[PDB]
């Protein structure tokens, strides 16, 4: 049932460096007809609700800066955050919208230095 | 004024049994006043998805024929039932035309088309010589050839029985439960006919 | 000027009924589906169901098939819960996440295909259940 678990449970990121968040699905979300990889990436600060960052596999939604990036196809996908300098400490959720019931990831906490 | 004969939509939607996708049935709705507003307003249908003609416009536009192609497919495979899509159901079992004018109705059927112990009575084609043409009701059941060597009409290496079973369970996710489908592919032709909307006569 | 708000915090006894809900601007949310997402404080997100706002066609997750029913109100385009048989596992926040339908091809509604992704979320409505205050 599109069960899901991120490879990195938690990672300590040195400030200003690049950190990757691997995110593996149990079943491939790639759809043959249009060939768009159905994943989206979310981040929620404590208290606040999650905010989408990348809506397809790669392209980022309007309003977010170009710091974030994601790539991949099939089942292996990664969110690469570049130059982690701001207070972007949060828990990062990747989720399938290929089919119901929309199994979100367990979430991984990013830590500074 | 009023309808002359209500169409047999109850015979299709509320059918006692629904055929597998590889042998999808087709009910030729003909010469009847069709009420679509009763179907649209229903809260059971988890997917209506009218193409070409808007759903509310249906009740005063009308055609020569209406074919209610019906089958059973798990929920995540429902998107393949549409023009231009590609996939196992789209390629090997049921291909809609690239230019299409219909309404792919669907609804959850966990309580009807499944039981506590599961159900293996639904089949789907996993191998074929080539892609289907539109509305190609191919009910082939011969052993599929996957190589140069002959299969000797029997299962073996490089030889697979073309139809496999869904095999549902009540523990499956909501997207993986059995969703029935009805397509309603409209048609025009040289001969006029009036499978058409209600009278709408207030008096 | 935030354009999506919830019904505020709720507290209920086990076995009671809860009506977490969110009212929104109908001018733009006739053509967007709207989900419901759970999160326990220590666990991650969880999925509850989808509601087509006008027609009210609904799909629930298998884990809550016999525990929730969700309604509509076309005048306000607000949606409600009916989560019953509350228990200690039910303490969680409830966001009415939005969707954006991508395809202009088909008219009508499809709860399995036209969902796509969660572009907008409501403020958290934390629900707690306990024997006594
Ligand atoms: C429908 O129209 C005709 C009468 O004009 C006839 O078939 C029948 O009486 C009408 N329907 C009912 C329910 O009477
Ligand atoms: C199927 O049966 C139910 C209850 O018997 C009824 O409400 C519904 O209208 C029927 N389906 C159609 C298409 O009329």
């Amino acid at each position: 049932d599109i069960v899901m678990t991120q490879s990195p449970d938690s990672l300590a990121v040195s400030l200003g460096e690049r950190a990757t968040i691997n995110c593996r699905s149990s079943q491939s979300v790639l759809y043959s007809s249009n060939n768009e990889n159905y994943l989206a990436w979310y981040q929620q600060k404590p208290g606040q609700p999650p905010k989408l960052l990348i809506y397809w596999a790669s392209t980022r939604e309007s309003g977010i800066p170009d710091r974030f990036s994601g790539s991949g196809s099939g089942t292996d996908f990664t969110l690469t955050i570049s130059r982690l300098q701001a207070e972007d400490v949060a828990v990062y959720y990747c989720q399938q919208y290929y089919s119901l019931p929309r199994t979100f990831g367990q979430g991984t906490k990013v830590e500074i230095k | 004024p009023n309808i002359t004969n209500l169409c047999p939509f109850g015979e299709v939607f509320n059918a006692t049994r629904f055929a597998s996708v590889y042998a999808w049935n087709r009910k030729r709705i003909s010469n009847c006043v069709a009420d679509y507003s009763v179907l649209y307003n229903s809260a059971s249908f988890s997917t209506f998805k009218c193409y070409g003609v808007s759903p509310t416009k249906l009740n005063d536009l009308c055609f020569t024929n209406v074919y209610a192609d019906s089958f059973v497919i798990r929920g995540d495979e429902v998107r393949q039932i549409a023009p231009g899509q590609t996939g196992k159901i789209a390629d090997y079992n049921y291909k809609l035309p690239d230019d299409f004018t219909g309404c792919v109705i669907a609804w959850n059927s966990n309580n009807l088309d499944s039981k506590v112990g599961g159900n293996y009575n639904y089949l789907y084609r996993l191998f074929r010589k080539s892609n289907l043409k539109p509305f190609e009701r191919d009910i082939s059941t011969e052993i599929y050839q996957a190589g140069s060597t002959p299969c000797n009409g029997v299962e073996g290496f490089n030889c697979y029985f073309p139809l496999q079973s869904y095999g549902f369970q009540p523990t499956n996710g909501v997207g993986y439960q059995p969703y029935r489908v009805v397509v309603l592919s409209f048609e025009l032709l040289h001969a006029p006919a009036t499978v058409c909307g209600p009278k709408k006569s207030t008096n | 000027q935030v354009q999506l708000v919830q019904s505020g915090a709720e507290v209920k006894k086990p076995g009671a009924s809860v009506q977490v809900s969110c009212q929104a601007s109908a001018n733009t949310f006739t053509n967007h589906y709207i989900h419901w997402v759970r999160q326990a404080p220590g666990q991650g997100l969880e999925w509850m169901g989808i509601i087509y706002p006008t027609g009210g066609n609904t799909i629930y997750a298998q884990g809550f098939q016999g525990r929730v029913t969700m309604t509509r109100d076309t005048s306000l385009n607000t949606i409600y819960l009916e989560l019953s048989s509350l228990r200690s596992e039910d303490t969680a926040v409830y966001y009415c996440a939005r969707d954006v339908r991508v395809d202009d091809s088909w008219s009508g509604y499809d709860l399995l295909s036209g969902g796509t992704y969660f572009d907008y979320w409501g403020q958290g409505t934390l629900v707690t259940v306990s024997s006594a205050s």
